[PDB]
C-alpha cells in the first residue's frame, strides 16, 4: 500500500542497476508489488528510514492513559466520518481542578467528581480523568493538591503546570500511574520531555496554532518519545474545530507523522451550560481528551449520551435486554405487548405505550437486536421463537387474564402463534403508534 | 462461471406448500427449468416454514436427484440436517454454509472431507456481518487456515463475503468487490468464492438489471461460483460473457449458447 | 516544512431557499430569511463560504400543548394565546422562525375546523413578522383540508408547509406550487427514500429551491446518531454535485427531546441524573447542537433557555475560522 | 462514470461526408442525442481521409461547442491538430491522444497544463500494444511520472490500458482488467482510467452485450471513463447500475434516470 | 508476493503479540498486505532467508555458460506453455565428440562441429558448445583431449568425467571461458562443487530420479554454489518428457527451490534419425541444453528449425526484410505482386507464386509485420504508403512494363493508388492461392 511515485520521487534517479532493477523508476515498481526489499539499493539514507516508517504505521498513533483495568487508550483512529467506518476509542473526559482552593472543597469537589457516572439505557456511562491544575502561588501547593486528589479518587489523572521542577516534585509521587503531563512547550519542552521520558508518562505538546505545534512536536519526538497529545493552542470552539481536523486530516489523508497523535481539547466557556454544548463540538470533531470545569450530573448526563451514541459501531445494532419491561403501575391486570429487542424498535412501543397511560409488560424477543421486520425475513421472528420468549417469563401465572399483543406489521404469525403459546394472540396496529387506538378498542 | 439455482428455497410460496403436504411434482420441476436455464448446481433449502428439518431435507434430497444429475447444495444451518441429506446424495454435494467460529468450523469442515464435498464459508460471526473488506478478509484467511488443518482441497472451498441489498446498504457493495479482489492475493493455490447474488437487489428498482450488473463486476473482482436465478436469460448471458472477458472459455460466435449447454 | 492546510474544493453547494416575502413581494412579513447557500462541511469557513448561518424556530400550537410541566412553566402567561405566543417566542426569547404546529387540527382531539386553523395561521401572520412554518396535525385526510386552505388563505407569505412524504406528497406539493410555497420532505431515517422524496417533488415541476428535508432525526439517546450520519451524507452528496440532496435539512429536535424521560422525569425520581430544570434544556440543547455539526439549518425548537444556549453556539460557529 | 461519445468519428459515414463539404447539420445533431443518452463528453474525429487534419479538426471543434457545453475530446495523433483544436475551445477539453513516447510526452503533456485541460496517455510506445499487464503498467507510470514532472493534476490524467477485440486478442481482455486494479498503486492521489470500450466487441457476435459487460467488468477495476456509443440506452443503464453498485452515487429508485439527466 | 499460508505457516505459533499483531495469522494478513514489517517477530533465522528468497526470487534462476560474446544465458524460465507467454532463452545445443578417439579423428569432427551453422528464410542458426567426454582408460587423455578441442574450437565447453581429481587437471589450461563442469553425484559431489566454486562455472548435478536429484542439489546449496543445471538421469524420452516437466512445473507453481534451475537434457537413441526426434521432444520438453552425438548437417537444421520457431514470441510478430524478391528467374515482363512484410502473408504470396511456377517480383511493403487486412485497418497500409514503396523498392529499374497486383482484399486502394504512383493497379483474387488462375486469364 504504497503508491510507486511516492518511493520512485524519493529515489536518487541514477539508473545504475545495482538494485537488480535497469531503472530507478522500475525499481519503485518492484516496490510497490513486493518484487525486491529496499534494503538492496546501498544508495540514499534518511530516505529509506522515512519510507519503511510512513508504510508500515497508522495515521494515528496509540497512547495508553496509564496502567490497570482503569486506563484507557486515546488516539488510534483512520476516519473522517463514524458511516464510513465505526470510530474505536471514545472520548476521554477529566473535570478540572484548582489548587488554590481550600481543602475541605477541594475534597468535596473530587468526592463530587466520583459521582459522575450514570446509567441509562441497559448502559454505563462513566468518566475517566481528574485535571489538577497550578494557579497558586506556592509550588508546594501543587503538589499537595495532586497527592491529596490521588488519595481521594482511583480514576486517572492530567497534570497542568508549566514549571516542570514544579511538576516533577509533584509528579514523583505519583509518576507511577497515568497523570499526563501537560505540557510541554517551546521553552520548556526539555525539561518536560526528560520527566515524561523516565516516568513512561504520556507528554502533553502545546502550540500557538497549527504551525508552533507542527514544529516542538519533531523535536519532541526526536528525543526519542512518541506517546504524545496534541494542543493547537485553541480556545475558541470555532478555531478549534477547523484545527481539530486538520490533525485528523493531516495524518490520515497526508500521512503527516508531526500530527500523528491524539487531540486534547481545554473548554473555554465560562458558563456551564455554554460549555456542555462546547464539549458537544468537542468530542464530535476528533477531540480525544476534552477537559471540563463543570461537574454537575445535570451537565455530564446529555454529555456522556452524545459521546456513547457517536462512538457506536454503525454495523451492529443497539439493543436492550431481552427480559420483561414492566411499564409504569403494572398489577396483574395488564396488556402484554410483544415486540423484539432492538433498542430502536423497543423503545418506540416503550415510548408508544408511556404515552397510553395504561401500565403494560413490554416482552422484547431476543432477535440479537433486530427490528422485528429484519428479524422477521431472518426468520428469528418466529411462532416458536415467541411462543419460547412467553414461557421465559412464565407470565400466563403473572396475568390474571390471558393475552398477548403481536406487532401488525407479522399479524400472519397469530394463528400460530397462539396454538403452541396457549395465549390468545390479539394482532395490534402496524405502528406503535396506534397503541393508543388498541388500548381505547 | 458456477451458477447455482436459487429458486428451490422455503421462502417461495410453491417450495413452501410443497413441503408441507411432500408434493415432489414443483421441485421436480425447478430442478429441471433451473437446468435449462444453464446453472450446474442446485440449492436446497427447507426454510423456516418447514417445523422438522430433518425429514424434509432428506426429502428434498432424493426427488431431485430423481430426474437430475446437477451438484446438489444443501442450505441450512442445523448441522444435524446438513449431513443428513449428506447421505441419500448419490451426486455430488456441497454444503452451504459456516462461518469462521470454531463451534461451527469444527462440526463442518471434516463433514465436508468425509464425504469429499465442497463448503461454502461464510466471512461473518456471531455479532453480525462486518462492514471493511479487512474484516472479511480475517475471516477468509481463517477458513483458509481451517482449510490447510482439516486437510481439504481449497478448489473446493468456495469463500462467502455477503452481499447485502444496494439500497439499505449501498456501502457495502463496493466492499465485497474488495474482499474478492484480495481473496485470491491472501492464498496459493486461491479458495474459490460464491455469491447470493440475489440478495443486492432486494427491495430495489429494476432486480434484474442490478443483479447481472454485479455479477460482472464481481466475476471481474474473480467470483467462481454465484447462487441466484438461472430462468433470467438476461443474467445467463452476462455470466458467458464474462468468461469471454476474462480469457476463461475460447471465444466463439456463440458463447452464450455453449454456456447455456454446457 | 511547513504546515500545508488542507482545503476540499466542493464541485457544488447546498440550495438557497428563501423564506418568507415582505411588503413589495406580496406578502406582509417584516423580513426574509434565507438558509443554506453552504460551499463546505458545516461551518468549515477556510474551505468554502457559509453566507447564511442556521436559524431557529420555535413551536407554537394553535391549542395548549401535551408537554410535560416543566416545558409549559416559561409559558404559561400566553400557552394559550398562539397570537401571544408567536409574540413572545419572538420579542422574550428572540426566535427566528415560527414553528406552527397544528395539533388541534387532530380529528380526534381538539377537532378545530378548517376555518379555524386558517384563523390561527392568519393570527399569528397580525402578531409576529418573521416567516412561518406551518405543519399538519398528522392526519393524512385532515391535513390535506387544513393544509390546502392554509396555503390559499395564506397565498403571498411565502409559508414553508410541512411534511410530504413518500406515499403522501401529491396534495401538498401542488398546494405550494399553485400560492408559491415552499414545501419539507420528511423521510423515515433513509437517505434513498429522502433522495427518492426529491425527485417525486420536483417532477411535478416544483423548482428545488422550494424544498427542505426532514430525516426524521432522533432524539438525543435515542437514534441520533442513525440521523447524524444521514444529515452528513447528505451534506457530503450536496457538495459532490448531488442535487437531489442538495437541499437544506430541518430538524425537529423539540418534538424528539421532550418525549424522553431524560428531559422532564423528576431529580427525585432519578438522582443519579439530577435537577430536572437544566438536564432538560441541555437535553435539547445538545440534541440541536450534535445536529449543527451535521448540517441543520432550521432547528425546530420549544423551551427558551435550550434556543438561547444554542443561539450562542451557533453566534461563535459562525466565525470565520478561515487560515 | 464519464461517457464520452464516440459517434462524431471520421470512420463513419456520415461524418467524413459532413466534413468533406462542410455539413454541421449531422455533426451538430449527434452532438445533442449523444447527450440525449447521457453522455458528458464528446470526443470529435476528423478521419484518415481528410487531408488537412488541422482546419478539420478546429471546424469539429466550433461547430460541436455551438450546440453543446460539454467537454470536448480531441482525438487526433496529429499535434498540431490537437493544439489547433484547443485553440478554438470555449470549454475545458481532453487530448485523445498521447503515449509513453518521450518525444510526444514533452510536447503534449505540458500543452495540457498550458490550456489547463485533462490528457489521456496509453500505455504504449513505438513497439506496438502490449500484452502483459506488467508492461502496461510499466508505461503508465511513466505517464504518472511525466504528469507530476511537468506539474499536471494527477486527476486530469486519463491511462489508457488499450483494449483489443475479444476474439482474435481474447487474451489482452483479463490483463487490461488487472492493469486497471494494479493502476491505484501508481499514485496518490491516483490517475484516472479511460478505454475505447467498443473496441472490445469487434467483429464479435452481439457487440451490445460484451460492450456492457466489459464496461461494468472495467469499473470493478476502476474505470473512470470510457469513449463508448451514448446512444445505447442498454450501456448508460449498466454504467448507471455498475455507479451505485460502487458507492459512488447515492440510490434512489429512479437512478437511472438521475444518470441520464444529471 | 507470497501467500498467506506460506507466511504462517513459516511463522511460529507462540501468539505473543510482540509484533503489534494480535495473533500470528492475523500477523500474515499483514505481511501480504504490508501493514507491518516483518523483522518485528526476532523468532527463527533460516525462515527470514526463506520468506525472503520465495518472495522476492523468480522460479528459476539464470546461470551463464561460457564468457563475453560467447556466451549463452541458460534457465530463467516462467512459462509451461509459449501461448501464455513467450519463452525467453532458446536450447543450448551441444556436440559430444569422444577422447579415446585418436587425435585425427577428434580434429576431424570438431572442424564438422564449427560448420554446424545454417542460413534459412532470413535468418541465421547456430549452435552453442561442445562437449568432450571420459570412456579412455587413462585418465592423462583427458588432459590432452581437452587441450586438443580447445585449440580447435571457440565454442563454450562442457566436460565431462566421474573423478574430479582427473577433471581439474584438465580444466586447467580452459577454466577462462567457464566450461560445465559435468557432473555432480552424491559420491562425489564433495570434491566436484569445491572445484566448480573456485573457478566459477556451472556445475552440472546428476540424480537418480527427482529424490535423489533434490537431495543432492540442497547438498551443493549449502556449500555456497548455485551455478547449477539439474539432470534428472532419466535416459528415456518418456521418462525426460516426464521428469523435466516436473522440474519445470515444481519451480515454478510451486516454489520448489531444489528445482529451480535449468535442465541438462542427453539424447540416448542409438539411430541418428531417432536421436533428433528425441531431441526434438526434449527442446519442447523445458529442456535447457540437449547433448547430441550426431554431426551431420542434415540432423541439425531441422532440429534448429524448430527450436527457433518454438522460442518466437507470439506476441511479437515475425517480419520479411521490405524488398523485392524475385520469384524464380524474373525477367522484364514478368508480373510485381504488392503485398505486406508480415512474413506469413508474404510466403503465403511466395508460396503460391513458386508454386504455379510463375517467375515474378514479390514487394512486401513494410507495415510493421502486419498482415494485409490489418495494415490496412491500422491505416498502415495507405494507397501513399504503397505508391512510395513502388518507387522506394527499385521495382522499376526491373521490369517494362508498369502494372503492379494489389491484393483483392484491398480492391479500392489499387483505383485509388494508381494516380499517385504512375503505375497500372490491377486487382488480384483476394486469396493468394488465385494467383495461378489470374496470371493465366
Ligand atoms: C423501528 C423499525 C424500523 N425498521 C428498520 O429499522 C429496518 C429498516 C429496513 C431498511 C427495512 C425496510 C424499511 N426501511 O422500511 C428492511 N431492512 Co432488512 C433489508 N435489513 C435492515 C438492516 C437490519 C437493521 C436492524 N437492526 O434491524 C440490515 C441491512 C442488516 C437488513 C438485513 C435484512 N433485511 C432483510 C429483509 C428481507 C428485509 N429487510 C426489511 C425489514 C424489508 C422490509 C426490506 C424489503 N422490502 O425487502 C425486508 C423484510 C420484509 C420481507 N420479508 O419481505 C434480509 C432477510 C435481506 C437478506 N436476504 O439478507 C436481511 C436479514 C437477514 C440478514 N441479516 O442476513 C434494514 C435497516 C431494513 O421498524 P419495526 O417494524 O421494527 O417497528 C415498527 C414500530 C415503529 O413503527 O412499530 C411497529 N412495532 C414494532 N414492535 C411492535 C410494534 C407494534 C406493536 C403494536 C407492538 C405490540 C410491538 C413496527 O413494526
Ligand atoms: C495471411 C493473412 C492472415 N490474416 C491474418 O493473419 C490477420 C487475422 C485477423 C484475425 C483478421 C481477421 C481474420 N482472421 O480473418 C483481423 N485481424 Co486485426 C483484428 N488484428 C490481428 C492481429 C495482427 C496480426 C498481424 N500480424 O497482422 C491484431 C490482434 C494485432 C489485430 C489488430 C487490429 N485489427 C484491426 C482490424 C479492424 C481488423 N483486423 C482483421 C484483419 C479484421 C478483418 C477483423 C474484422 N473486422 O473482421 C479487421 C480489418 C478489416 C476492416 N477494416 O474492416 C484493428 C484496426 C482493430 C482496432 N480496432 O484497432 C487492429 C489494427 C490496429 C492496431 N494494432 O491497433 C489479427 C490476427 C487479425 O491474410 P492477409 O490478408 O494478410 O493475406 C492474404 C493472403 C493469403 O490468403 O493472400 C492475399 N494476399 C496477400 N498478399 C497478396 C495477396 C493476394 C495477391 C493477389 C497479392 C498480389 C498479394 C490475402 O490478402
Ligand atoms: N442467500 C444466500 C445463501 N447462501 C449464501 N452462502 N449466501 C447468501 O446470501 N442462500 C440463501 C440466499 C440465496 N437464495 C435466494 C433465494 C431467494 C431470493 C429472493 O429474492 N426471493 C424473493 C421472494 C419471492 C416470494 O416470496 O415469493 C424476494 O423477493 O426476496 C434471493 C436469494
Ligand atoms: N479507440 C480509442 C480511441 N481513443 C482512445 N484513447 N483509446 C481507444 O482505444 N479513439 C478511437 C477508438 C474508439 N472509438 C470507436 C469508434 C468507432 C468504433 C466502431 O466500432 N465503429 C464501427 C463502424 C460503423 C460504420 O462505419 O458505420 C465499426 O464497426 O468499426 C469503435 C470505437
Ligand atoms: S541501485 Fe538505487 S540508484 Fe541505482 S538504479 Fe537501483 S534504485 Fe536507482
Ligand atoms: S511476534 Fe511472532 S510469535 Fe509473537 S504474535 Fe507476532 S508473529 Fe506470533
Ligand atoms: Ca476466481
Ligand atoms: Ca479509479
Amino acid at each position: 500500500p504504497l503508491t510507486g511515485l511516492e518511493i520512485y520521487k524519493q529515489l536518487p534517479k541514477k539508473n545504475c542497476g545495482e538494485c537488480g532493477t535497469p531503472t530507478c523508476l522500475a525499481f519503485a515498481m518492484n516496490l510497490a508489488s513486493g518484487k525486491a526489499s529496499l534494503d538492496s539499493c546501498p544508495y540514499v539514507s534518511d530516505a529509506a528510514r522515512e519510507a519503511l516508517d510512513a508504510a508500515a504505521a497508522p495515521p494515528i498513533a496509540k497512547v495508553v492513559l496509564g496502567a490497570g483495568p482503569t486506563a484507557v487508550e486515546m488516539g488510534d483512529e483512520t476516519e473522517l466520518f463514524r458511516h464510513d467506518k465505526r470510530f474505536y476509542h471514545e472520548t476521554a473526559i477529566a473535570i478540572q481542578v484548582s489548587d488554590n482552593l481550600s481543602s475541605e472543597e477541594l475534597k468535596a469537589k473530587v468526592e463530587a467528581i466520583n459521582g459522575l457516572n450514570f446509567d441509562r439505557v441497559g448502559q454505563h456511562y462513566t468518566i475517566q480523568a481528574i485535571a489538577i491544575r497550578h494557579d497558586a502561588d506556592d509550588p508546594a501547593a501543587f503538589k499537595a493538591a495532586v497527592a491529596s486528589v490521588a488519595a481521594a479518587t482511583q480514576l486517572n489523572l492530567v497534570l497542568m503546570a508549566d514549571d516542570p521542577d514544579v511538576l516533577k516534585e509533584a509528579l514523583a509521587g505519583v509518576a507511577d500511574r497515568k497523570p499526563l503531563l501537560y505540557a510541554a512547550t517551546g521553552a520548556n519542552y526539555e525539561a518536560m520531555t526528560a520527566l515524561a521520558k523516565e516516568n513512561n508518562c504520556p507528554l502533553a505538546v502545546y502550540g500557538n496554532g497549527l504551525e508552533e505545534l507542527a514544529e516542538l512536536v519533531d523535536k519532541i519526538v526526536a528525543l526519542g518519545h512518541k506517546q504524545l497529545v496534541l494542543d493547537p493552542g485553541a480556545r475558541e470552539t470555532s478555531r478549534a474545530i477547523a484545527d481539530f481536523t486538520q490533525i485528523r486530516r493531516l495524518a490520515i489523508k497526508k500521512r503527516f507523522r508531526s500530527f500523528g497523535y491524539p487531540i486534547i481539547a481545554l473548554t473555554t466557556a465560562a458558563n456551564p451550560l455554554d460549555e456542555v454544548l462546547q464539549a458537544v463540538n468537542y468530542v464530535t470533531k476528533y477531540a480525544s481528551l476534552v477537559v471540563l470545569r463543570t461537574d454537575a450530573k445535570e451537565h455530564l448526563l446529555p454529555l456522556l449520551s452524545w459521546r456513547q451514541n457517536l462512538y457506536t459501531d454503525p454495523q451492529v445494532p443497539i439493543r436492550v435486554e431481552e427480559k420483561l419491561n414492566e411499564i409504569g403501575a403494572v398489577n396483574e391486570n395488564s396488556p402484554v405487548y410483544v415486540t423484539t429487542n432492538f433498542s430502536l424498535t423497543y423503545y418506540s412501543v416503550e415510548g408508544e405505550i408511556e404515552s397510553t397511560k395504561i401500565p403494560s409488560y413490554l416482552l422484547s424477543v431476543d432477535t440479537d437486536g433486530l427490528s422485528v421486520l429484519t428479524a422477521y425475513a431472518d426468520g428469528k421472528f418466529e411462532a416458536e421463537k415467541i411462543a419460547a420468549v412467553m414461557k421465559k417469563v412464565d407470565l400466563d401465572n403473572k396475568v390474571k387474564r390471558h393475552r398477548i399483543i403481536i406487532p401488525g406489521a407479522v399479524a400472519v404469525l397469530k394463528g400460530k402463534l397462539e396454538d403452541l403459546t396457549g395465549w390468545e394472540v390479539i394482532v395490534g396496529p402496524r405502528e406503535a403508534s396506534g397503541i393508543v387506538a388498541f388500548a381505547r378498542a | 462461471m458456477l451458477i447455482i439455482g436459487e429458486r428451490i428455497n422455503g421462502m417461495f410460496g410453491d417450495i413452501k406448500r410443497a413441503i408441507q403436504e411432500r408434493d415432489p411434482a414443483p421441485v421436480q420441476e425447478w430442478a429441471r427449468r433451473q437446468e435449462e436455464g444453464g446453472a450446474r448446481a442446485l440449492d436446497l433449502n427447507v426454510g423456516p416454514a418447514v417445523q422438522d428439518k430433518v425429514s424434509a431435507m432428506e426429502w428434498l434430497v432424493e426427488v431431485t436427484q430423481e430426474v437430475s444429475n446437477l451438484t446438489l447444495c444443501l442450505d441450512s444451518t442445523n448441522i444435524k440436517a446438513i449431513e443428513a441429506g449428506l447421505k441419500k446424495c448419490k451426486n455430488r454435494a456441497m454444503i452451504n454454509s459456516t462461518n469462521a467460529e470454531r463451534e461451527k468450523v469444527e462440526k463442518l469442515f471434516p463433514l465436508a472431507v468425509e464425504h469429499g464435498a465442497a463448503l461454502i464459508g461464510l466471512t461473518m460471526n456471531k455479532t453480525g456481518i462486518p462492514k471493511d473488506s479487512d474484516t472479511r478478509l480475517a475471516f477468509a484467511m481463517e477458513l483458509v487456515a481451517a482449510a490447510d488443518e482439516f486437510g481439504l482441497p481449497m478448489e473446493d472451498l468456495y469463500i462467502d463475503p455477503l452481499i447485502l441489498p444496494a439500497n439499505v446498504a449501498q456501502d457495502h457493495a463496493p466492499e465485497v468487490l474488495k474482499t474478492l479482489q484480495q481473496i485470491k492475493m491472501l492464498a496459493d493455490p486461491a479458495p474459490k468464492t460464491v455469491l447470493g447474488l440475489s440478495n443486492v437487489s432486494q427491495n430495489c428498482q429494476n432486480r434484474p438489471l442490478i443483479n447481472r450488473t454485479f455479477l460482472a463486476m464481481a466475476m471481474a473482482c474473480g467470483l467462481d461460483a454465484a447462487i441466484a436465478d438461472a430462468c433470467d436469460e438476461a443474467l445467463i448471458e452476462t455470466a458467458a460473457t464474462a468468461e469471454i472477458l476474462l480469457n476463461q472459455t475460447v471465444y466463439c460466435d456463440s458463447f452464450v449458447k455453449m454456456f447455456k449447454t454446457r | 516544512m511547513a504546515v500545508q492546510i488542507l482545503r476540499d474544493r466542493s464541485r457544488a453547494a447546498v440550495q438557497k431557499v428563501v423564506l418568507g416575502a415582505t411588503k413589495d413581494q406580496g406578502g406582509t412579513r417584516s423580513h426574509t430569511i434565507v438558509v443554506g447557500g453552504d460551499a463546505a462541511l458545516p461551518f468549515h469557513h477556510f474551505e468554502g463560504e457559509i453566507v447564511n448561518r442556521p436559524v431557529i424556530g420555535m413551536e407554537v400550537q394553535d391549542i395548549v400543548p401535551d408537554w410535560p410541566d416543566v416545558l409549559k412553566d416559561p409559558f404559561t402567561d400566553v400557552i394559550n394565546e398562539p397570537g401571544r405566543w408567536a409574540q413572545k417566542c419572538v420579542a422574550e426569547y428572540g426566535a427566528d422562525l415560527i414553528y406552527l404546529k397544528l395539533d388541534g387540527a387532530d380529528p380526534e382531539g381538539a377537532n378545530h375546523s378548517v376555518d379555524q386553523c386558517v384563523a390561527t395561521v392568519k393570527e399569528v401572520l397580525q402578531a409576529v413578522g418573521v416567516p412561518l412554518v406551518v405543519v399538519g396535525c398528522g392526519d393524512v385526510e385532515k391535513d390535506h383540508e387544513v393544509l390546502e386552505a392554509v396555503a390559499e388563505a395564506a397565498a403571498g407569505e411565502n409559508l414553508l408547509l410541512g411534511n410530504a412524504e413518500q406515499e403522501n406528497y401529491k396534495s401538498l406539493t401542488a398546494a405550494c406550487m399553485v400560492h408559491k410555497h415552499n414545501i419539507i420532505a420528511r423521510s423515515p431515517l433513509d437517505i434513498n427514500i429522502c433522495k427518492q422524496l426529491n425527485i417525486l417533488i420536483n417532477e411535478m415541476n416544483l423548482p428545488l429551491d422550494h424544498i427542505v428535508i426532514d430525516p426524521s432525526i432522533g432524539g438525543l439517546g435515542y437514534g441520533i446518531e442513525y440521523s447524524f450520519s444521514i444529515m452528513e451524507r447528505i451534506r457530503l452528496g450536496a457538495l459532490q454535485g448531488d442535487k437531489m440532496l442538495s437541499m437544506p435539512v430541518i430538524c425537529t429536535v423539540g418534538y424528539e427531546a421532550w418525549r424522553a424521560k431524560e428531559a422532564s422525569a423528576p431529580v427525585s425520581e432519578y438522582p443519579g441524573w439530577g435537577k430536572e430544570t437544566e438536564r432538560g434544556i441541555l437535553w435539547e440543547a445538545v440534541t440541536a447542537t450534535a445536529l449543527l455539526q451535521a448540517g441543520a439549518h432550521i432547528l425546530l425548537m420549544r423551551h427558551p433557555e435550550a434556543v438561547a444556549r444554542v443561539k450562542e453556539n451557533i453566534d461563535q460557529l459562525m466565525v470565520s475560522n478561515a487560515y
